[PDB]
Formats: C-alpha cells, structure tokens, sequence
RNA sequence: AUAUACCGCCAUCUUCAGCAAACCCUAAAAAGGUAUUAAAGUAAGCAAAAGAAUCAAACAUAAAAACGUUAGGUCAAGGUGUAGCCA
C-alpha cells in the first residue's frame, strides 16, 4: 500500500538516467540540426560567453559538448516532472514555429502558449482563470525572447512563482533565470524541430514509464 | 397627524446630515431606538399571551392582563438601567499599545495578514507599521485628491519577514494592500544560533548607511527603533546597529533586508574554503568549538595568514578602542528591547 | 509563603512564562528616557499613575526566599542584576530586589 | 438630476433589492405595481379612498411587524376582500406570527369593515438583486 | 430664526462622457501601467449603449443621463437637527 506509492515515486530518483534520455540525442545529431549556430558577435550576451566555443568569422559558435551535458540534465528533469504527472507548458513567441509548438504540446499531452502573454497570467492567475486554477509545474521555453528582442515576460514571472524553467538559450539570450538552460540555436527550423522531437519523446516515455510502473506494483498487491 | 410620520431610517438621515454641501467640502451620532424594545411591551404594561408572556403557564391557558403600577415602574427602571449599561459598554473600549510615539503610526501592530486563496492562514505572522504618509494629490475629481502611502513589515519571529508599500485613498485600504503584498515578499534571514546575525554587516543603500554587529547573548537590540521593530519580526534578539546619512525609512528597510538576506552562514564558509570553522569563546577558555565542517573533502592547505591584514577599518569602530571619549548619549540606560 | 504565588494558576494566567516586567512601558517625554526610574510607586498607601511591575501586583513579594521571582531580575547569561530602567521597577523596589538577590 | 425613488450608487457595497434597484420609469416595464385595485381604471370611482387605505395599511404593517419585513407589502383587493402579501424575515418565533396575524386581521377587518387576510412568505434573509 | 445642519423633491453644465472599487506588476512607486505581425496589465460595477414606450416596420420623439460643479432653489408641501415663544 504505502510501500507501493513510495516505490513508484521514490525509486526513479535512485538512478542517474532512469528514463534513458541519453540515447535520444548525440553531439552528431545536434550538429546535423545546426544547433551550434549562434548570432553575430555584436548580438552576444555577456552571460552566454561560457557556452560559446568561439567566433567563426563573426558568427559565434556554440560548444555542442556543453549543450549535450546541459541538454541531458534538462531532458532528465523534464522526464521526472512528466513522470510525476506535473503540468508542462511550452512557451514561445516565434511566429514561424507557433503551429509546430502547439502541435508538439498536443502530441505530448501537455500545454502550449505561443500567443500574446497577458500581464499577470502567473502572478495574478486566480483572477484570470478562476479561484482554484493549478499553475504549470514546469515551463519549457523553446524561445526566451519576445518579438521586441526582450526577455519573455514569463521568464521573470515564472521565477516569482517558484516555477522551474527549461529554456533554449542562444548567444543573445540571458540564461541567468533559466533553471535548466540548453545552449543552442533557436532560429533554424531544423534546430527547433529537433528540440520539439526530443521534448515530445521524453515526455511520452516518462508518461508510459509511469503507467508500466503502476501496473507492476498494483499487480503485486493482489499477487 | 398620523400620516406625517416617517420611518427611523429617514429621520436619522436628515438629522445626521452626513450627505450635505458642508460635509463633502467642509458631533451628531446615530442611535438605534428599537434595540431594547420587545414586541408586545408598552408603557401601559399590558400582558399579551403569545406575544410578550408565556402562552401557557403551568398548564393554564393565560388571558390578557396588565401589570400593576409598582410592577411597571420596576420594568421601566430596569430597561433604563440596561440602556445606561449598554451606553457604558459603548463607552468602554480596549486600548491598543502605542508605537514609537503616542500620535504616530510607526511601530503599531495591525494584526496578521488575511487568509490566502486556499485557506492559508497566517496567524503566526505579525504586521508592523513603519511609515504612514498622508499626502494630497491633484486630480480632476476634487481638484486635490487625498492619498495615504503606508510602509509595513511582516514577520513570524522565526527568520521569515518581508515588507511592502501600500497606497490608497483611505488609510484602512492602504493598510490592507501593504499587509497582503508583504506576505508575498518574504525573505528568510539566517540567524546564528537563532539569536543574532552570523557576522558584522556594513552597507550603504543609496544614501543610508547601516553598520550591524554580531553580539553575544543578553546584549539586546541596540539599534534604530525601526531596526528593533524589524529584528523582532525576524527573530534576532541580540545585535548592535548604527544608521548614518539619510534616515529615509524605505531606504533603511530595503537596505536592512538587502544585507540581512545576503549574509554568509558558517556552513557556507566551510564549504567555500573546505576548512573547518572553529569558534573560540572567552567564557569557555581555549576550548575549540567546531561550528561547521566542510560537507565534501576537507582541505590540507592552511588558509594564508597575513602578517598585517589589509582590512578597511571604520574610524567609528576603532575610535572607541583608541581611548577617545564617547558622546554623552552613548550607552545610556534604556528599557529592555 | 511568597514563593507559592509564582506556582499558582493565578500567576500563570496573568503572566504565563514571561517575566513580570515583560509587558510594562514607561511614560516619559522624548525618546531617551530619564536615567533613573521614579523613586517609589506607593506613597502613604496611594499608588502612582503607572505602577511598576512589582508595585502593580501586590501579591508579588520581594523576598530572598522567593528565588523564582528574583531570577527574572538577573541575567541568565551574564549573571548581572539588571539596572532599574531595564525592567522599569521603581528605585525603592530595585534596591529591595538587589538586597534580596544578594 | 432626478432624485425620485432612486437608490443612488454607493461604492459597490450597498445591497439593493429588485424593487429598490429600478427607478420610477421602469414601472410597467420591468417591475409591476405593489397595490392592485380597480379605482384608477377609466370610469371608476373611489380612487381617493382606496389610496388612503393603502397608505395606512403600509404604516400599520411596518409597526406591527417592526424589523421583520424583508420587502414592501403587496395589497390585492378583490370585491370587498383585502389581501396583504408580505415578505417577512424569520426573526420572530413561529407562535408570535400567529398572534400578529390574528390580531392584525381582526383589527383591520373591524376598522375598514371588509374581510382582510394576511399572507406571509418567510425568507431566511433579505434577497439581494445586485450590489450597487 | 438658520436651505451655510439636513431629508425629501429639483435646476445647471447635460444626451456632456465619464465616476468609483478589488487585484497584479516596477533595481521604488513623488507615480505609472500602451504597442494587435502586440512589449504588464487583468477582471467585475455605475453612466452611455442596448432594451422598453408612442399598440406592424423603420426613423423620429419622448424617457433616460453616473460622479461632480453652483454651501444653486425650496425650514412656507411634509418631516427634521440646533436656538427661540408658552397670558
Ligand atoms: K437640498
Ligand atoms: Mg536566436
Ligand atoms: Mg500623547
Ligand atoms: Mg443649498
Ligand atoms: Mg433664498
Ligand atoms: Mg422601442
Ligand atoms: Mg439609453
Ligand atoms: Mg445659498
Ligand atoms: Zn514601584
């Protein structure tokens, strides 16, 4: 009874890669999708210089070795959150990828907000949605900037509500408030398409893993 | 005539004259006259079964009656006593405690913040006022509109505290807005052994300089009255502080929380440098007391000990140890804080 | 038997486990108070406006045998007897307390 | 500005009933008439006498049920019968209401020389149409 | 006696478009809070609008018109605070 619930929720945290997210991606796979391409040196943010491999003739290059480490942590965290039945909200304001990100969220079983973000959505949610509205347990920022080249309002507002954020941060982005930054290209369709696939497979695996874990432990109770 | 008589609600509205040309642009008190009247009770003293007396008494169906002149006078006098007693209750009031002065709002407790969205009670938190400004502003409604800006602080006395500013046209509204906003900005303050700060703290917030000092038990709170108020909310029991420059209440409140929330616990210092943190009390002799041990790997390189430290010293702190006479105002006998 | 009072229910309800001088404030002009408290709160059976913690409660007795009361007027950490402004007792009771403690 | 029978706006904290909320120009549009007799119909007499009886009957009911009336009473005259329909709060004990009905009926039947009946609908508390 | 204590019932701007409250946000706020290929504002009230009336339909006409402004008018519609008269 109590042991079974403890087994479902406490066993996954005893393994470094319980969901085996390492196999989903590789440095070569990230390099095919152009995840190492950054903005020009003029557009560089000071807090991104740790993640930049160098400047290839004006174009900053993003170290895909750090990206693999950071992406591993971000995908693992996104899986445990999905495993525990937490709410995940995908957030972006890039209009080229608005439909793709809404289709990804629907496939995963999660939520997407690709439209204009209303002031107070998270800090004043009760007024907007209702008295007992449950806020997201994790926000994945495929894009952390709005269309005026400023931080998306939900980056600061998610920190105010103590919501962890998994965000894709490029050379011009500010990762300081992103809990799990993933340094990489956010503009190329092939880069965004790869990230959307990784987040969707990871979330579906964790949800499937929970179902199987529940059946095994549940079956043991009669058996 | 019976047809020129109006109800009580209309009679008091006219007599009180609350809504009027004089009232709005520049004392009569309302009373309820049906408070003590029991249906069926008249000056004549008649007794009406089923209205003002039992309908059946000891199994006997009662009939109409009237009280004697003596009995009615007693009932009349009794009601007069109850009215006077009720008036005495109205006069009686529960006095609340003053703050830093009897006519000022600083230092006055206004209770805990209101419950949260899902019945999150905050009965363990206390609210204190720090500044109350009553300022008149210019708006087309009355030409010059009124506004009350109130700075408050909240804390549970166990390390969690916060402050906020509330503005409204009414002082009551400003109190509510500031009190519930501050519960959303709760810092957690680290206390050494639950009674003092972990180390000396010196900082300048804009033009307000604060200089706090860690003190032994029983030293008390020898600080600016506003710092005493906040320290009680935080839970600090023994500390010294000096405030110089501007005495702006907001800069002092912001600067205080800025320094108290950025302090380094002994465990943090042990982890950063990898060495043991040892404490030497003069009342315990040479006995070394281990207050924090590094969580990971203990280092073996001794921390460099310079022959002469390059610390930047404050003349105010050093001046005392140099034998210079202090002011007549220093270290006076004061009530327990 | 003065020590009995401090163990009775009446004491607990009025004072709890806090000292008897905890909820006392002196009325004075200015922010810095005078360096001495009033000489005495009781003169010829008359009581002053804001009787001190000892004087306001008649059942409290300053006796060397009533150690539980005396401890409230001594610092637990340094063992120094508090000066009268600290607790707000009048100078008459402070001298009497100091003699009882000694 | 018109001040007639208009419960003016406060600051959103004043509980007005349906009858009080509507100004005079909504009579016959959103709210009906509290008294219904035939004395104001065309070619009918005794309007003055029916109206005077109504004024008294309203002052009598307020005093006889002091603080127990949730809304204005409704007077209905059919033939020589008078019917008083009052919403009354549940403050008084039940047996007290039986006394005031027996008293107020008999007293008004011997005063106006008609059969008078009192109809009381008890509410737990005043019904609030809107907060103005 | 006092409309310069008021209620009640009105005039005036006026068929002018505003008044008031609960929240949220700011490297502090004396204040402010908009961008639609959207950048912090949100969600409810009162007025307007709509609806109803002039017994089809429209238009028109009435009605409606908040908060304030003029200590505007009315103690003589009635009621009433305070002061005054009672051979
Ligand atoms: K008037
Ligand atoms: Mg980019
Ligand atoms: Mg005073
Ligand atoms: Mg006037
Ligand atoms: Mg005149
Ligand atoms: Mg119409
Ligand atoms: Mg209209
Ligand atoms: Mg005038
Ligand atoms: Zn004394």
């Amino acid at each position: 009874g109590d042991d079974f619930q403890s087994r479902i929720l406490d066993t996954p945290l005893q393994h470094s890669d319980f969901f085996n997210v390492k196999e989903l991606f590789s440095v070569k796979s990230l390099f095919e999708a152009r995840v190492h391409l950054g903005h020009k040196a003029g557009c560089r943010h000071r807090f991104m210089e740790p993640y930049i491999f160098g400047n290839r003739l004006g174009q900053d290059i993003i170290d895909l070795d750090q990206t693999a480490l950071n992406l591993q942590l971000a995908l693992n965290f996104t899986a445990h959150v999905a495993y525990r039945k937490g709410i995940i909200l995908f957030v972006s304001r890039n209009r080229q990828f608005s439909h793709l990100i809404e289709t990804t969220a629907q496939a995963c079983g999660e939520y997407a907000h690709t439209r204009y973000f209303k002031g107070g959505l998270l800090t004043n949610a009760q007024l907007l949605f209702g008295p007992s509205v449950r806020l997201p347990d994790l926000i994945i920022f495929l894009h952390t900037l709005n269309n005026v080249f400023e931080p998306h309002v939900a980056v600061r507002d998610a920190a105010k509500m103590n919501i962890p954020t998994v965000g894709i941060v490029d050379t011009n982005c500010n990762p300081c408030l992103i809990t799990y930054p993933i340094p990489g290209n956010d503009d190329s369709p092939q880069a965004i398409q790869l990230f959307c696939k990784l987040f969707r497979t990871t979330i579906n695996r964790a949800k499937e893993k929970r179902r199987q874990m529940e059946a095994l432990h549940r079956l043991q109770s009669p058996k | 005539s019976f047809f020129t008589k109006l109800t009580a609600e209309e009679l008091w509205k006219g007599a009180l004259a609350e809504t009027g040309a004089g009232a709005r642009k520049g004392k009569k008190k309302r009373k309820d006259l049906n408070r003590g009247q029991i249906i069926g009770e008249g000056r004549s003293g008649f007794l009406w079964p089923g209205l003002n007396v039992p309908l059946i008494k000891s199994g006997v169906v009662q009939n109409i009656g009237q009280r004697s002149k003596e009995e009615q006078q007693k009932v009349e006098a009794t009601m007069v006593e109850q009215r006077e007693e009720w008036d005495r209750k109205r006069k009686i009031k529960v006095k609340r405690e003053r703050g830093w002065s009897g006519n000022t709002w600083g230092g006055v407790s206004i209770g805990p913040p209101d419950p949260g969205p899902n019945g999150e009670t905050y009965e363990d938190f206390d609210t204190r006022i720090l500044e109350v400004r009553n300022v008149f502003n210019m708006t087309a409604k009355e030409g010059r509109k009124k506004s009350v800006r109130v700075l408050v602080a909240v804390g549970n006395g166990n390390g969690a505290a916060g402050f906020a500013i509330g503005k409204a046209a009414d002082r009551g509204d400003a109190f509510r807005k500031a009190k519930n906003r501050a519960i959303h900005y709760l810092h957690y303050i680290e206390r050494y052994e639950g009674h003092t700060i972990f180390h000396d703290i010196s900082l300048r917030f804009k033009r307000t300089q604060i200089r706090m000092k860690k003190q032994p038990r029983g030293y008390g709170l020898r600080c600016h009255r506003a710092i005493i108020t906040i320290c009680r909310l935080i839970g600090i029991k023994d500390m010294y502080a000096r405030v110089t420059g501007s005495m702006n209440m907001l800069n002092l409140t912001r600067g205080l929380f800025h320094g108290l929330a950025r302090q380094e616990t002994h465990q943090h210092l042990a982890d950063k440098k990898g060495l043991h943190v040892v404490e030497f009390r003069e009342e315990c002799g040479p006995l070394p007391i281990v207050v924090a041990s590094p969580h990971g790997a203990l280092s073996k390189e001794p921390e460099p000990e310079p022959e002469v430290p390059d610390t930047k010293l404050d003349w105010q702190d050093v001046k005392a140890m140099q034998g210079l006479k202090r002011s007549v105002w220093f270290n006076l006998k004061r009530p327990a804080t | 038997e003065p020590w009995k009072y401090l163990d009775s229910e009446e004491y607990h309800n009025r004072y709890g486990s806090r000292p008897v001088w905890a909820d006392y404030r002196r009325n004075h002009k200015g922010g810095v108070p005078p360096q001495r408290t009033r000489k005495t709160c009781i003169r010829n059976n008359k009581v002053a406006g804001n009787p001190c913690p000892i004087c306001r409660d008649h059942k409290l007795h300053v006796d060397f045998r009533n150690v539980k009361l005396l401890e409230q007027f001594v610092c637990a950490h340094t063992g120094i007897i508090f000066h009268a402004p600290y607790t707000g007792v009048c100078m008459k009771q402070h001298k009497k307390l100091t003699q009882a403690i000694q | 500005k018109n001040r007639a029978a208009r419960v003016r706006v406060a600051k959103g904290n004043k509980p007005v009933s349906y009858e009080e909320a509507h100004a005079p120009h909504y009579i016959a549009h959103r709210k009906g008439w509290l008294s219904l007799h035939t004395g104001n119909l065309d070619g009918e007499d005794h309007a003055a006498e029916r109206t005077l009886e109504d004024v008294f009957l309203r002052k009598f009911m307020m005093g006889t049920f002091p603080g127990c009336l949730a809304d204005q009473i409704v007077l209905k005259r059919r033939a020589n019968q008078v019917d008083i329909c009052a919403l009354v709060l549940r403050q008084l004990p039940a047996h007290k209401f039986y006394f005031l009905v027996g008293y107020s009926e008999t007293l008004l039947s011997h005063f106006y020389k008609c059969p008078v009946r009192l109809h009381l609908q008890t509410v737990p508390s005043k019904v609030v149409y809107k907060y103005i």
